[PDB]
């Protein structure tokens, strides 16, 4: 009826506590929030079910 | 200011009903701590200076050290001693360095001839009985005795 | 049936309680 | 000081299974009630091991040694007492000796001049004692690196009679210049072979000795030639590179282990 | 029992440090789980374990009736206690800590969802 939801801060799992990470990770735009909106949309969708 | 938080990020000044997420909380490692093994088996420098006597120039001692703490902390930090001088590792390294292989070169000289060790340079002593390779990059001592 | 981290990973808990499945 | 002692019987070179004993802690790690794998070297399961004597008979060649080896020996009078390991064996280059005479753990890295076949001589005496007599290692070592004594004791050289009541068993690794020594010390009450069931060995010692070791040789205790020997099997296995599954318990020890190619 | 950064004997990693009820062997100085990441060590100097915990973090999600309706507004801190929230009207929750809503005892239906049961709602 439901899977356990999940949530990840993109930036921490990628390369969190490092500035030139931030620096870095910046160049390639919304691939973190597309994932926070998948991933959150998913854990809505949980207690939907 | 929240609100204004959530305006911003949902890029609408109305922000209708609900709950939004946003701005990840994470408490910053407020300091950074260092823990190393006790720097206990100093390598035997009291040996080395501290021993009663030393022996001649021509025949130049080679004590070994090896296997325990390069600790200056009764050496370059002391003003006891005439000289202390390095070839090419600043003499604050002396602690943050390691070394592979490490052997003293113990004599005595006339006070003059505290000068001729330097590497690149003449002199008797540096030329009959000592002579120091263009490569070296540790630190010579010496004191008025 | 058997069953906050280094890795920017969390766990969010559902909206019902299993009390509140045991309820409804 | 040293002789050729060749008074003995000449045997081939016997073998037996090594069933699954040569595992060992392979890093420092911490973890328990787990499974967890590593492709490392290891001794491999059920694998052909050589196997070896004092009795009338003292075998002991000079073996290779490649990728690093497991070492076992099944006693009683305490007639195994080291090993001796480096590339040329004879100071052309640095060797490694580790010995055990009766009062120190003593382990030395020099460009030794080795014996052709080196020992430990003891009083056999029926006057009845058990000292030591002659240290045949040796004549000459120059340019010396590394030096060690245990801190001292005393230790029964003694010709105890009976079945082999002692088990040792060693794994040796030499990584990047740093060389480990792992070990396990364990009871047992059998005749003639490796004792079937599970054991691992625990890291005692590990020195940034630098050397090439290329071939090892044991260091055994013993009117030149001609002299009693005590009763004592020991065996030998080379590493090999394979993937093991370990399964940790709540104490963290292996407590039993799977190889991937079995 | 503060967040730091550390490193011992070299290795570096950060978290909450706290006493350790478990048992390392002699030869043993850092833990790994079965994800391989480093969840306690072995101090080098009392040679006794430390668990460690990776500091408080989280998202944080804002609770909000419509702008039409007022510009008032509650912080819900995700997994995040609220013994350690205040470095950024408290109620604690299996959900972490909610601040800027008043808990009231009355049981209506799930006008904003929270979690573990919680809901939340804008009134009189
Ligand atoms: C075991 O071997 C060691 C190594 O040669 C012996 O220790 C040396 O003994 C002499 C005499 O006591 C000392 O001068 C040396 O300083 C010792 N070596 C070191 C590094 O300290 C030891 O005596 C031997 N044991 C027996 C029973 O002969
Ligand atoms: C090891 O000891 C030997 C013994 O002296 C040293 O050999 C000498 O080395 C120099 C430089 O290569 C030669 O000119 C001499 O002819 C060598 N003589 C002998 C007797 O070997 C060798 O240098 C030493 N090695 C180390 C690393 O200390
Ligand atoms: C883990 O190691 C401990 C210590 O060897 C074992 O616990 C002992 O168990 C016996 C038998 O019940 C008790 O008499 C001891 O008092 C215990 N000691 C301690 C320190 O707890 C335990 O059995 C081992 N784990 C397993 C799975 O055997
Ligand atoms: C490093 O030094 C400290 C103290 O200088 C040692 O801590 C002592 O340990 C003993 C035995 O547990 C205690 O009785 C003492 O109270 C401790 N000292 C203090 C000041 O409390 C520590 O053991 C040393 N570390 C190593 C690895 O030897
Ligand atoms: C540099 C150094 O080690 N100096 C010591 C000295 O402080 C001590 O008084 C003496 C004991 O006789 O041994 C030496
Ligand atoms: C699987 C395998 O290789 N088995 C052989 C065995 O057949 C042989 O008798 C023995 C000789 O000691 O060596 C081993
Ligand atoms: C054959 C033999 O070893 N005899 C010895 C003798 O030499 C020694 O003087 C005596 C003292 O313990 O013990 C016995
Ligand atoms: C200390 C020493 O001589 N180490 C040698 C190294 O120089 C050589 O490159 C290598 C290849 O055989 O063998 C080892
Ligand atoms: C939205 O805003 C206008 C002005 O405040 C108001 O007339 C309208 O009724 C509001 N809508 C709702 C649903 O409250
Ligand atoms: C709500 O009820 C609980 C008991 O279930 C009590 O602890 C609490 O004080 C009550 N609060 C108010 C505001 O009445």
């Amino acid at each position: 009826v439901s899977m356990t939801k999940t949530s990840v801060d993109c930036t921490m799992y990628i390369c969190g506590d490092s500035t030139e990470c931030s620096n870095l990770l910046l160049q390639y735009g919304s691939f973190c929030t597309q994932l926070n909106r998948a991933l959150t949309g998913i854990a809505v969708e949980q207690d939907k079910n | 200011d929240p609100l204004s938080e959530t305006k911003c990020t949902l890029k609408s000044f109305t922000v209708e009903k609900g709950i939004y997420q946003t701005s990840n909380f994470r408490v910053q490692p407020t300091e950074s701590i260092v823990r190393f093994p006790n720097i206990t088996n100093l390598c035997p420098f009291g040996e080395v200076f501290n021993a009663t006597r030393f022996a001649s120039v021509y025949a130049w001692n080679r004590k070994r050290i090896s296997n325990c703490v390069a600790d200056y902390s009764v050496l370059y930090n002391s003003a006891s001693f005439s000289t202390f001088k390095c070839y090419g590792v600043s003499p604050t390294k002396l602690n943050d360095l390691c070394f592979t292989n490490v052997y003293a070169d113990s004599f005595v000289i006339r006070g003059d001839e505290v000068r001729q060790i330097a590497p690149g340079q003449t002199g008797k002593i540096a030329d009959y009985n000592y002579k120091l390779p263009d490569d070296f990059t540790g630190c010579v001592i010496a004191w008025n005795s | 049936v058997t069953l906050q981290k280094f890795n920017g990973l969390t766990v969010l808990p559902p909206l019902l309680t299993d009390e509140m499945i045991a309820q409804y | 000081q040293c002789v050729n002692l060749t008074t003995r019987t000449q045997l081939p070179p016997a073998y037996t299974n090594s069933f699954t004993r040569g595992v060992y802690y392979p890093d420092k790690v911490f973890r328990s009630s787990v499974l967890h794998s590593t492709q490392d070297l290891f001794l491999p399961f059920f694998s052909n091991v050589t196997w070896f004597h004092a009795i009338k008979r003292f075998d002991n060649p000079v073996l290779p040694f490649n990728d690093g080896v497991y070492f076992a020996s099944t006693e009683k009078s305490n007639i195994i007492r080291g090993w001796i390991f480096g590339t040329t064996l004879d100071s052309k280059t640095q060797s490694l000796l580790i010995v055990n005479n009766a009062t120190n753990v003593v382990i030395k890295v020099c460009e030794f001049q080795f014996c052709n076949d080196p020992f430990l001589g003891v009083y056999h005496k029926n006057n009845k004692s058990w000292m030591e007599s002659e240290f045949r290692v040796y004549s000459s070592a120059n340019n010396c690196t590394f030096e060690y004594v245990s801190q001292p004791f005393l230790m029964d050289l003694e010709g105890k009679q009976g079945n082999f009541k002692n088990l040792r068993e060693f794994v040796f690794k030499n990584i990047d210049g740093y060389f480990k020594i792992y070990s396990k010390h364990t009871p047992i009450n059998l005749v003639r072979d490796l004792p079937q069931g599970f054991s691992a060995l625990e890291p005692l010692v590990d020195l940034p000795i630098g050397i090439n070791i290329t071939r090892f040789q044991t260091l055994l205790a013993l009117s030149s030639s001609g002299w009693t020997a005590g009763a004592a099997a020991y065996y030998v296995g080379y590493l090999q590179p394979r993937t093991f599954l370990l399964k940790y318990n709540e104490n963290g020890t292996i407590t039993d282990a799977v190889d991937c190619a079995l | 029992n503060k967040c730091v950064n550390f490193n011992f004997n070299g290795l570096t990693g950060t978290g909450v440090l706290t006493e350790s009820n478990k048992k390392f062997l002699p030869f043993q100085q850092f833990g790994r789980d079965i994800d391989d990441t480093t969840d306690a060590v072995r101090d080098p100097q009392t040679l006794e374990i430390l668990d460690i915990t990776p500091c408080s973090f989280g998202g944080v999600s804002v609770i909000t009736p419509g702008t039409n309706t007022s510009n008032q507004v509650a912080v819900l801190y995700q997994g995040v206690n609220c013994t350690e929230v205040p470095v950024a009207n408290v109620f604690q929750t299996r959900a972490g800590c909610l601040i800027g809503a008043e808990h009231v005892n009355n049981s209506y239906e799930c006008d904003i969802p929270i979690g573990a049961g919680i809901c939340a709602s804008y009134q009189t």
